[PDB]
């Protein structure tokens, strides 16, 4: 259900060191 | 590897 | 994992670690789906030419963790397998096709501020995120190096390559249920899985609804982040019948 949401990150809209990586090189 | 408690070896 | 850099507490809620009786000893990587259900390499548990060829009461499965040696008190669990489940049509023989199993634990773990199930791609997720240049996260506690370990867990981000480029760079027979991932030579940066990475998560996070989605498992590779070479996945999402088949009905 509620898969995928990181209790750390996701759920309190914090942003880990990284992730931005991952979406700036989704371009569609 | 730190030992893992009996307990779990059962 | 070589050239990656220490995971950030809670990064990867839903790694897990394969970890033998005796000795005791790191295994192989894995994740967590469900309370219940352990996804892993199919090869962490059966491999004949090494006279791999472990039991449910031969294993522990270790979840919420960081560091690799310490036994994390108040934070890690460990649960005893009540089953296992190889995917019947397993290649260890040729390629390592369909390198997957499922695990059941005995009882449910109860989740928390470290652990936390990944999501399993649909059809949807899978077509739009499974893209050459997109890149995903793999994470472990195996090598640094080709060959020692880690102190903490590893994590790197790799892109997702092109099938001619993966299969021109090997003479083992790729089929569709798998891929490959890895930096090219001219592009500078690199990385890669490496031995005891085996079984480990490779995910993505949807840009869509935000949720983390597992796409592969840390299958195989040749060395470890040589160039020219890519580290092979299972294509989690091609072999989601058989998930669904056995969840399902058992
Ligand atoms: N560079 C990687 N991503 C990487 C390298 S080893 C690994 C974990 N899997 C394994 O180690 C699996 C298990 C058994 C044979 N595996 C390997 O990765 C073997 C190559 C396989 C290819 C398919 C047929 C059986 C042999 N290569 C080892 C090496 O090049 O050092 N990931």
């Amino acid at each position: 259900a509620d898969c995928g949401l990181r209790p750390l990150f996701e759920k309190k809209s914090l942003e880990d060191k990284t992730e931005r990586e991952l979406l700036e090189s989704y371009i569609d | 590897y730190e030992p893992i408690p009996e307990e779990f070896a059962q | 994992i070589v050239e990656g850099s220490d995971a950030e507490i809670g990064m990867s809620p839903w790694q897990v670690m394969l970890f033998r009786k005796s000795p005791q000893e790191l295994l192989c990587g894995a994740s967590l789906i469900s309370d219940r259900w352990v996804l892993t390499a199919a090869h962490c548990l059966l491999y004949p030419p090494w006279d791999k060829n472990f039991t449910e009461n031969d294993l522990l499965v270790r979840i919420g963790k960081h560091s690799r040696t310490r036994y994390e008190r108040n934070i890690e669990k460990i649960s005893m397998l009540e089953k296992i489940y190889i995917h019947p049509r397993y290649n260890w023989r040729e390629n390592l096709d369909r390198d997957i199993a499922l695990m059941k634990l005995k009882k449910p773990v109860a989740f928390s501020d470290y652990i936390h199930p990944v999501c399993l791609p649909d059809r949807e997720t899978a077509a739009s995120l499974l893209q050459a240049g997109y890149k995903g996260r793999v994470t472990g506690w195996g090598n640094l190096k080709e060959t020692g370990q880690p102190s903490v867990l590893q994590v790197v981000n790799l892109p997702i390559v092109e099938r001619p480029v993966c299969k021109d760079s090997t003479r083992i027979r790729i089929t569709d249920n798998m891929f490959c991932a890895g930096y090219k030579p001219d592009e500078g940066k690199r990385g890669d899985a490496c031995e005891g990475d085996s079984g480990g998560p490779f995910v993505m996070k949807s840009p869509f609804n935000n949720r983390w989605y597992q796409m592969g498992i840390v299958s195989w590779g040749e060395g470890c982040d040589r160039d020219g070479k890519y580290g092979f996945y299972t294509h989690v999402f091609r072999l989601k019948k058989w998930i669904q088949k056995v969840i399902d009905q058992f």
